[PDB]
């Protein structure tokens, strides 16, 4: 799954 | 991207911003873990590997670079820089006990057993107890300088934010990741007697006593 938060 | 991620994103460069310059600016890396700020740009190392493999916006990008910059920075200033004043003897956290366990818990309890997956579980794990290092040598020392615990509440407030961040996302968008979900709770929790503390003692010009 993509991880788009820091 | 909601308001809650943004005031995250900031109260976390805020703290970044604020260690960093407090260093520079005296000298001095007195009262600060250095093993801290090793897990913070370990951290930062595994978790954005994905720099390589994704390109989500420029403020992604931007702000994976400057996490990486700055905590590289701050490990510098420690270490060799102001080495003379690194405190050595009052951080006394073994790290080992978070690195070794957080690094086999990333392997057997991921989303996907990949090694881009697995790295970026371990920043997860590994994020939620990295300030133990700094809490314990507060603890050990007795006393916390004015710097450090504005750099502790807004380094707390961020993965607060982004709990609540989590809220909105879930609610509005469906999204959910459970892993990150639990840590942020984890990484939330650790800050309650410090937060209690800065509240009720700093915020009234009193000495924070761990
Ligand atoms: C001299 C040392 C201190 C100097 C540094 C002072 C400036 C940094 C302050 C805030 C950054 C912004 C994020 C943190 C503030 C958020 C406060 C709050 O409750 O936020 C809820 C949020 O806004 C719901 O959307
Ligand atoms: C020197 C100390 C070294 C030891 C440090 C040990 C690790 C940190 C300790 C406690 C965290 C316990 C609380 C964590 C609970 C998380 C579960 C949770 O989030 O439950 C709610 C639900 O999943 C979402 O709403
Ligand atoms: C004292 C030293 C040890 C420190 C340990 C600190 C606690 C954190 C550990 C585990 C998770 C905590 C409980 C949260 C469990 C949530 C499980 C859940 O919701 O599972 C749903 C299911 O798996 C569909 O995904
Ligand atoms: C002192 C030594 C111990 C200190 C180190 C403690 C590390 C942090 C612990 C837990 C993080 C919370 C998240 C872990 C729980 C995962 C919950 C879950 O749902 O797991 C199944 C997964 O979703 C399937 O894809």
């Amino acid at each position: 799954a993509e991880h788009d938060e820091f | 991207m909601n308001i809650f991620r943004l005031t995250g994103d900031l109260s976390h460069l805020a703290a970044i911003i604020i260690l960093l310059l407090k260093i520079w600016k005296s000298r001095s890396c007195a009262g600060i873990s250095g093993k801290s700020q090793l897990l913070f740009a370990l951290v930062f190392t595994t978790r954005y590997l994905d720099l390589f493999t994704s390109f989500i916006s420029l403020y992604n990008t931007s702000m994976k670079l400057i996490y990486i910059a700055c905590s590289y920075a701050t490990v510098y200033l420690i270490y060799m820089k102001f080495k003379a004043t690194y405190d050595g003897n009052h951080d006394t956290f073994r790290v080992e006990f978070l690195i070794v366990p957080v690094g086999g818990l990333s392997f057997l309890v991921n989303h996907d057993f990949s090694p881009l997956e697995i790295l970026w579980t371990f920043s997860i794990y590994l994020e939620s107890v990295a300030i133990l290092p700094q809490l314990f040598m507060i603890s050990k020392t007795g006393e916390a300088e004015t710097i450090t615990t504005h750099y502790l509440f807004f380094l707390g407030l961020y993965r607060a934010l982004y709990l609540v961040n989590w809220i909105w996302r879930y609610y509005f968008e469906g999204f959910f990741d459970l892993i990150a979900v639990v840590a942020g709770v984890v990484q939330t929790v650790l800050y309650c007697d410090f937060f209690y503390l800065y509240v009720t003692k700093v915020l009234k010009g009193k000495k924070l006593s761990l």
